[PDB]
């Protein structure tokens, strides 16, 4: 049937994904959907900011 | 600035004058597409203002 297998996709496709894949995995922590502002999203941003600080200052240290 | 730096400290000292026009030019193009970055305008909207 329609949807299965490995077809084409675009753009528009991959961003509605992850929106329903956030809205959804905060039905499971916090048991409801309103969603009128979004901590997941804030929680992981503060990791990537780790990592990069990590490697700026990895970097850093080859230069000297 | 540290691809040039580090040049410096093997001796080579190739820039100044006809070598440092590349940095130079190639510094300003950076810059350019930064300012296409934070594009548009006109919204107005402030904390002073509200």
């Amino acid at each position: 049937g329609s949807g299965y297998g490995l077809g084409l996709s675009t753009r528009t496709q991959v961003t509605g994904y992850q929106f329903l894949a956030r809205r959804t995995a905060m039905a499971l922590t916090r048991w409801r959907v309103r969603m009128e502002i979004e901590p997941g999203r804030r929680q992981t941003l503060a990791v990537v900011a780790s990592v990069s600080a990590a490697l700026v200052i990895c970097l850093g240290a080859l230069l000297w | 600035g540290g691809m040039v730096a580090m040049v410096f400290a093997s001796g080579s000292h190739v820039f100044g004058g006809i070598g440092s026009i590349f940095p130079l030019f190639m510094m300003v193009g950076i810059m350019m597409m930064m300012f296409r970055g934070m594009g548009g305008g006109q919204q107005q909207m402030s904390r002073p203002k509200l």
